[PDB]
């Protein structure tokens, strides 16, 4: 079993899969999410594209890597019209950065 | 005993 | 079933209902007025909550599900310590 | 397992960066500062804690929490076992703000009295008197400063809560200067056409002149904060007040009154505070007292360990709040367990007592006094239970210099002529009859039973108990029959007017006329004492099938209109 | 901005959140993205700088709701022998709009008034209605809707809607004393009730055997007892089933003993 | 228990970081040891062997035997004689490795 985050341009879907199913599942619970068809969009594992056949234990997402503390993100595309796009992930937000005490200043 | 408690 | 916690960046967590109800503030927040099924999705939006911290909120929700009445030995919610505070007043907010 | 929750692991994750967030925490909700001080308590890092604590400015937010103040209670007293002065540094930050404060308006002084209210509130419910006394007078000279109606209704409530920590503190002397102070306030009050309520004030009152054992004055001001008791009081003034009655009542020997004031009391306590609250321990701890004065012992020790769970649990060591507890429970134990002559337990709570008394206060107060006083008469009754000569000699002179230090702590608090150095003269003859020096044991008889019939009237429980105790000495000692069948007869005269038939105080008075007579003749009166004493011995094991006093209590008996109505109606 | 204690006045934050509050209690639309909204709104009041405002604002929330009580109050006695349907409408909106605020106030409610006499704010808002609106119609609502049943069980049409929920609102209130959950009920409400079917059933008990003997009278007690299980099930609440359905027979079975035996 | 917390957090991160932190965690450990906290010490040595557990590199089986050697000491020292014959298989696993 292994969780996932499926970030697009600002969304990112919290989703859990089987380690064993493949991705073409991946790209079909997105259907009831954005109603979208699995065949105009494409997954990213860090600029990798993730076809259908290949299963979500062969390319990479162990249930090590992508424990519900910390998923493992996926990136995605939704072909635009004909084309698809980039991967425009944006991150979330710098958190204030603690100064370290042991810093000399 | 000989007496009783104390106060 | 899906819930989308958008946070004051514009972020859209989508996370699945049954995990936002962990919290009660989520819970109060989709009852009421706020339970109007919109979309498919009920947005939720968090305009004091962060998304660097939203992230780590919805993370700890498919968190406790996923290991709730757990039999072995559960392990702690990895929390930064340059995170701790704002995802501290964001515990209490949520109420989860 | 269970998950634990964000809010948790999050105060977990804040607490270990400790260092690099320990200004950032100040700035949190004030339900949230607390639960991470209370992390920093449950890490053990209790030294970075009672730095947080020290200061005012912290400590006030935390004081803000009223859900969780059984575990501040708790977390004060740690870092007062710790070492750490927290709080004499809060109380010399709150009299520092108040000097650099006096010179403002009205509205900054407000706010710091009733910062002030609630820090001493906590100081005096924590047991650190000597502490809040300090806040308390600070307050008191912020609503001196300026003369309105406001200011003159806080300084009620100032020197009503001053009079509370002079009173615990064993100041007795500074406490008739405080109520005049009050009552100077409210003639001011009064005066201008507003009227405060007097209940909580003369309750006060009432406890310090029964703690100087000035029963009847204590009874007439028990009378007159009972005239006081309205339906819209705080739930704790009425409980003090409903305290400090029936213990003015029992020392009234007025007990018929006393058990259904007291009992109202524990009702309440435990209805709207809790099982667990140190009021409604301190509601236990004067019932324990109703119940010990009423001849009613075995069911006592259930109070006062009950008293003394809920204050090891609320504090825990080292508090006065626990030391009155082990003092009374000791006694109690003492008082119970007296004629089994198992005094393992007595002794077990009474060194406590001591060892919690020296350590926070000073060799010179008077609480030192009452706990060397159960320990010393726990010590003699195992002196003379054991075999050993040399520990026969060396327990009766470690109870003769504790009775020697209370009496003179009693004599320089009180004077020559009060009940409680009496009750340390007749401790003292006590002590002598057991320690073979007769000559002084008549003498502290003597003394005690003038000192107490001089003040207490004629026919009291305290002088027929002082009697008895002179008459056991006359009778197994001096061989005196004479003085010792005549105070035997007014001891059970005593006992009966008061107690009844079945007093178990009787026994060590019909046992004295039984070996009284075989000694001289008269065996019919041997007969018929003897036949008396099986009365007695019956009606005891009749009267023997006792319950449980807290159930004894129940729930929603009476309401707390009707109970004053009655003590009312009842003079 | 964060959720961090910040210094904020009351007055634009308190505007703010009384025009969705009363856009709740009258159970009017308001915008989801207002609602969501609001619930910063009271965690800024709640956590507010220097001091909490969460008295202020549980005190302006209780004046709220002396308000707009008593304003729906003034209202139905404006509307005479119309009160029980307007009521049963005011009361549904009411109670909609109290669950609707406890699900708003719940950061007051766990942080503030659980932590310190005090009520919920959507067991605040029952007591409310319950001292404004119910006990200052504890006489004239009972009669109409006391009427109502009776002209029922004389073969009218009553509106199940409205009988049933008026009857309803009553143990409706007891949701947060768990002490005596139905106290308020069997007091205003069952205690006239009972002693009316009691008058109902003596009354025409009479004329029953006026022109019946006792073969037709037998069948009378099994005629309208299973009419009056019905209202029980109908115009009842569920655990008053037993103590009416033999209150009737006292009345009916048990005063006639001596007449059914022989 | 601060060593385990912020030993937990930088399990994924890069080997220097890890063997800084394993460093760290040997000269705690090695002064609860010497000290006598046994109970204490044995969470920094299991929140060291648990970095060791990771990597199935060459230094890290050295670290992870040094680990559990130190276990011992830890465990004998703190009474926990069932503990000791698993640690020192576990040892011996890690010396077949």
């Amino acid at each position: 079993d292994v969780f996932l985050m499926i970030r697009r341009h600002k969304t990112t879907i919290f989703t859990d899969a089987k380690e064993s199913s493949t991705v073409f599942e991946l790209k079909r619970i997105v259907e009831g999410i954005l109603k979208r068809p699995p065949d105009e969009q494409r997954l990213y594992k860090d600029d990798q594209l993730l076809d259908d056949g290949k299963t979500l234990g062969e390319c990479g997402f162990t249930s090590q890597t992508a424990r519900p503390q910390a998923p493992a993100t996926v990136g995605l595309a939704f072909r635009a019209d004909d084309t698809f796009e980039a991967l425009c992930i944006e991150p979330f937000s710098s958190p204030p950065e603690l100064p370290d005490v042991m810093k000399p200043q | 005993q000989k007496r009783a408690s104390g106060q | 079933m899906y819930v989308k916690l958008i946070s004051s960046d514009g972020h859209e967590f989508i996370v699945k209902r049954e995990h936002a109800l962990t919290s009660g503030t989520i819970k109060a927040m989709l009852s009421g007025p706020g339970q109007f099924a919109e979309n498919e999705t009920n947005e939720v939006n968090f305009r004091e909550i962060p998304s660097h911290v939203l992230s780590k909120v919805c993370m700890y929700f498919t968190y406790k599900v996923r290991y709730t009445n757990s039999s072995t030995e559960i392990p702690e919610f990895p929390i930064a310590p340059e995170i701790a505070l704002e995802l501290l007043m964001a515990a209490n907010f949520l109420d989860c | 397992w269970i998950p634990e929750t964000l809010y948790n692991t999050a105060i977990s994750a804040v607490v270990d960066n400790y260092i690099r967030s320990r200004r950032d925490i100040r700035s949190l909700p004030e339900n949230i500062q607390f639960d991470v001080y209370y992390k920093l308590y449950q890490q053990g890092r209790l030294c970075q804690l009672g730095s947080e604590f020290c200061e005012l400015e912290v400590f006030a937010k935390v004081l803000r929490a009223l859900d969780k103040r059984h575990l501040l209670h708790h977390c004060f007293q740690a870092l007062m076992d710790h070492g750490v002065k927290v709080a004499s540094v809060l109380a010399y930050s709150f009299s520092r703000r108040c000097s650099y404060i006096a010179e403002s308006d009205a509205a900054v002084k407000e706010k710091a009295i009733q910062v002030g209210f609630v820090l001493g509130g906590f100081l005096s419910d924590a047991g650190w008197y000597s502490d809040a006394e300090k806040v308390f007078l600070s307050c008191l000279q912020l609503c001196t400063l300026h003369d309105e109606m406001l200011h003159w209704f806080r300084a009620v409530e100032c020197c009503v809560r001053l009079l509370h920590v002079r009173n615990g503190n064993c100041k007795y002397h500074l406490g008739e200067e405080t109520f005049k102070l009050a009552q100077t306030y409210m003639d001011k009050l009064s005066k201008h056409g507003q009227q405060a309520n007097k209940a909580a004030l003369y309750g006060e009152l009432c406890a310090l002149l029964f703690a100087k054992s000035h029963y009847d004055e204590a009874y007439k001001w028990c009378i007159e904060a009972m005239k006081e008791i309205t339906a819209g009081l705080p739930v704790k003034v009425v409980v003090d007040v409903l305290r400090q009655a029936s213990k003015a009542c029992v020392v009234k020997r007025e007990f018929k009154k006393a058990e259904q004031l007291i009992k109202h009391a524990v009702y309440l306590a435990r209805d709207h505070f809790g099982s667990k609250h140190p009021k409604y321990s301190d509601t236990l701890l004067d019932y324990g007292f109703y119940l010990l004065n009423v001849d009613n012992i075995c069911q006592s020790v259930a109070i006062y360990q009950a008293a003394l769970d809920i204050r090891q649990s609320v504090f825990g060591g080292k508090n006065i709040h626990v030391a009155t507890a082990h003092e009374d429970l000791a006694y109690s134990s003492y008082v119970h367990q007296y004629s089994s002559g198992k005094f393992d337990n007595a002794l077990f709570h009474a060194e406590r007592a001591i060892g919690i008394i020296t350590h926070i206060l000073p060799e010179d107060h008077l609480l030192l006094a009452s706990s060397k006083r159960v320990k010393a008469l726990i010590l003699e009754e195992i002196a003379i239970d054991c075999h050993n000569k040399e520990t026969e000699q060396r327990l009766l002179q470690e109870a003769h210099d504790l009775h020697l230090s209370s009496l003179q702590l009693a004599k320089k608090a009180f004077g020559e002529f009060n009940v409680q150095t009496a009750k340390h003269y007749g401790n003292l003859g006590r002590l002598y009859q057991s320690m073979r020096k007769f000559k002084e044991a008549e003498e502290m008889h003597i003394k005690a039973i003038q000192i107490k019939e001089q003040l207490l009237g004629q026919e009291d429980y305290e002088v027929a108990l002082s009697v008895g105790h002179l008459a056991s000495l006359y009778n197994y000692d001096m061989n005196q029959y004479e003085n010792a069948e005549k105070l035997y007869l007014r001891s059970i005269a005593i006992g009966k007017k008061l107690f009844g038939e079945g007093y178990s105080g009787l026994e060590y008075d019909y046992r004295g006329l039984i070996k009284l007579y075989n000694s001289i003749g008269n065996y019919e009166k041997v007969f018929e004492y003897h036949n008396v004493l099986s009365n007695w011995n019956r009606l005891r094991d009749r009267q023997y099938s006792v319950t449980d006093a807290l159930e004894d209590v129940s729930t929603s008996p009476q309401s707390t209109e009707e109970v004053v109505q009655s003590f009312l109606i009842s003079q | 901005t964060s959720l961090k204690p910040r210094v904020v006045d009351f007055d634009e934050t308190w505007n703010k959140l009384l025009t969705t509050i009363k856009a709740v209690v009258m159970l009017e639309y308001v915008e989801r993205a207002t609602w969501n909204d609001r619930f910063s709104d009271i965690y800024a009041l709640c956590v507010a700088y220097p001091e909490p405002l969460g008295e202020r604002l549980y005190t302006e929330t209780k004046i709220f709701l002396e308000n707009h009580v008593r304003h729906l109050h003034k209202r139905v006695l404006e509307s005479e022998e119309q009160v029980l349907v307007m009521y049963h409408r005011y009361w549904e909106e009411y109670s909609k709009g109290a669950d609707y605020m406890d699900c708003l106030y719940r950061y007051l409610n766990t942080q503030f008034i659980k932590k310190n006499p005090l009520m919920e704010i959507g067991e605040l808002a029952l007591d409310m209605w319950r001292k404004l609106m119910v006990e200052p119609l504890q006489a004239i609502l009972i009669r109409m809707l006391l009427r109502e049943i009776k002209n029922d069980r004389g073969g009218e049409d009553p509106n199940q809607k409205v009988i049933h929920g008026v009857i309803n609102s009553f143990v409706h209130v007891e949701q947060y004393k768990k002490k005596f959950p139905l106290k308020f009920y069997q007091e205003i409400f069952e205690s006239p009730f009972l002693t009316e079917t009691g008058e109902y059933y003596k009354q025409e008990a009479s004329n029953l055997l006026q022109e019946s003997n006792c073969s037709q009278y037998m069948e009378k007690v099994l005629g309208r007892l299973k009419d009056e299980e019905i209202r029980c099930r109908k115009y009842l609440h569920p655990s008053s089933y037993t103590k009416v359905i033999h209150e009737c027979q006292q009345r009916m079975v048990a005063d006639h003993l001596q007449f059914l035996h022989a």
